[PDB]
């Protein structure tokens, strides 16, 4: 840890203490996550062991790379690739002028690619929020903060309850589903998609029941037809008010009919029917950004 | 071949190839104890059997034990010359790393030092867990022997509506096949065969080659060497009978099969050597 010189503190949160460092010989800048082991009674935190092992096998252009893990003096340094800005600060800076639609389409496309890579490797992110989406000066956006991530088995079992930040939490989590998998990340990305379009959080709830009612107020109170088994979920109440689904022309006005279709499929109540990351890449919303590969029908 | 059905969330072939490709990332040597001339293969069985009993006391998952087994075998392949008294520290620390990775509410550090009867302190475990993770290049996400059995059981009981992520298979027959695998893992010569081969070979002894091939994708010629090696271990289980599905207080019955159990065994591993 000699060639690195701290430049500025990026922030301290649930992730830990992140500094912006600069290599003196090469000029490289990195993001340095500092973990004080003398403070941790249980040794290396479980979130750190998970994140390190998952990221050493998730090498993808749309995932923030883990470069090195250095254990020096009762401290654990995690060297990450550096990106200069998170998506939340970019959307706020763009709130008056609006993010250009080609850039929204490009960002969502890249996010779906990095997410499809995570899911094909059987990894749930479980904390997709604009603060965890990092962009550089070359038009790229990348998934970051895999501390809340978990690799799921085939089949899955009952995992940690009440995951994902509240505003981006899927309705099946709010209703207390036993099992969950890749659909929770697609919901979060659908919320982020609409947030880039409207420059405002789609469901800015303050409690679990208020988050659920905000979802019901926009997408309609779900029933057994649109979501088989919803009435049997532990947190479902028959006393839930009945709201009608709002026309997506009012939810996302600037979005065209291809965008509204993709957003609807990412916000489907039924997690089994909710569009997958790979299928979303094939949606006609990106037909101008990508061309399909020939499929071997064997 | 690939036994997975059409997956809505990714290419069924891609998910399977990724699971297969990482098996080449994680190397195993069935003769890593030749790097430690002071150790004998029986000591490894005594340690792994002890970790099994530790898992059942704290109701740890089967995945947690097999993670500790894989961390133990791969860490030893990187080291040279180890004494007997150091085996307990490496084993309990591998289980400490595994429990923090898999369990939602894992046991605390002092409890891992508590089961060692004072032979391992809390600071010794924290020193050992860092040496293990650093020597393994932080490659702590392998496909365990028991994880393959979970895949094979879901595909065996796949309905016409292909949904492979929601679990659905008899718990009674799952723990019976796991019982055979828990015995075979005590013998160090199992590392000759890949983890996916060992699980498919144990499934074959409780079913058939047709069922094995439909859910594992491996031809009979791939597992014949493993099946013939697993021959003695399979009959010792058949001679004593199949075990019953236990109920663990505080654990839901839909997850009761995933809890690691412990039988005396050991003597069963010796009957297979004959
Ligand atoms: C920090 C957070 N959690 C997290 O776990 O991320 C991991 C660990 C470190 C890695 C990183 C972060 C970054 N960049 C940024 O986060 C954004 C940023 C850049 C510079 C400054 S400044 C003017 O110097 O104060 C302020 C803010 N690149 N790589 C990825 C939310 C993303």
């Amino acid at each position: 840890m000699e060639n690195f010189q701290k430049v500025e503190k990026i922030g301290e949160g649930t992730y830990g203490v992140v500094y912006k460092a600069r290599n003196k010989l090469t000029g490289e800048v990195v993001a340095l996550k500092k973990i004080r082991l003398d403070t941790e009674t249980e040794g290396v935190p479980s979130t750190a062991i998970r994140e390190i092992s998952l990221l050493k096998e998730l090498n993808h252009p749309n995932i923030v790379k883990l470069l090195d893990v250095i254990h020096t003096e009762n401290k654990l340094y995690l060297v990450f690739e550096f990106l200069h800005q998170d998506l939340k600060k970019f959307m706020d800076a763009s709130a008056l002028t609006g993010i250009p639609l080609p850039l929204i389409k490009s960002y969502l496309f890249q996010l779906l690619q990095g997410l499809a890579f995570c899911h094909s490797h059987r990894v749930l992110h479980r904390d997709l929020k604009p603060q965890n989406l990092l962009i550089n000066t070359e038009g790229a956006i990348k998934l970051a903060d895999f501390g809340l991530a978990r690799a799921f088995g085939v089949p899955v079992r009952t995992y940690t309850h009440e995951v994902v930040t509240l505003w981006y939490r899927a309705p099946e989590i709010l209703l207390g589903c036993k099992y969950y998998s890749t659909a929770v990340d697609i919901w979060s990305l659908g919320c982020i998609f609409a947030e880039m379009v409207t420059r405002r959080a789609l469901f800015p709830g303050d409690s679990e029941i208020d988050q659920l009612f905000r979802i019901f107020r926009t997408l309609g109170t779900p029933d057994e037809v649109v979501w088989p088994g919803v009435t049997s979920m532990p947190d479902y109440k028959p006393s839930f008010p009945k709201w009608a689904r709002q026309d997506f022309s009012k939810v996302v006005p600037p979005l065209d009919e291809d965008g509204r279709s993709l957003l609807s499929q990412m916000l489907h109540y039924d997690p089994n029917k909710r569009i997958s990351a790979k299928a979303a890449l094939a949606h006609p919303f990106f037909q101008d950004v990508t061309k399909p590969v020939p499929h071997l029908r064997l | 071949g690939s036994p997975l059905p059409v997956l809505s969330w990714a290419n069924r072939e891609e998910v399977w190839k990724i699971m297969l490709n990482k098996e080449k990332t994680y190397l195993r040597d069935q003769h890593f104890l030749e790097q430690h001339p002071l150790l004998q293969p029986k000591m490894r069985a005594i340690l792994l059997d002890w970790l099994m009993e530790v898992c059942e006391v704290y109701k740890l998952h089967r995945e947690t034990f097999y993670l500790a087994q894989d961390f133990f075998d791969r860490y030893m392949a990187t080291q040279e010359n180890v004494v007997k008294t150091l085996l307990q520290l490496i084993g309990i620390s591998s289980l400490f790393i595994a429990a923090k990775l898999e369990e939602i509410y894992p046991p605390k550090l002092h409890q891992f030092a508590y089961v060692t009867d004072g032979a391992c302190s809390g600071d010794e475990i924290l020193t050992m867990e860092l040496m293990i993770m650093k020597a393994l290049k932080w490659r702590l996400s392998p496909l365990t022997i028991v994880s393959w059995l979970n895949v094979y059981m879901q595909v065996a009981y796949l309905n016409d509506l292909h949904e492979v992520l929601l679990p659905q298979y008899p718990q009674q027959i799952f723990i019976q096949i796991a019982e055979l695998l828990d015995l075979c893992v005590l013998d160090v010569d199992c590392l000759e065969f890949p983890y996916g081969i060992l699980a498919a070979s144990a499934l074959y002894h409780f079913s058939s080659s047709e069922l094995m091939q439909k859910v594992s994708g491996y031809q009979w010629c791939d597992i014949e060497n493993c099946v013939k090696w697993m021959v003695p271990f399979a009959m010792v289980i058949r001679e004593t009978g199949s075990s019953k599905l236990k109920h663990f207080r505080g654990v839901a019955d839909e997850d009761a099969h995933n809890i690691q159990t412990h039988r005396d065994s050991l003597d069963l591993l010796d009957k297979a050597r004959a």
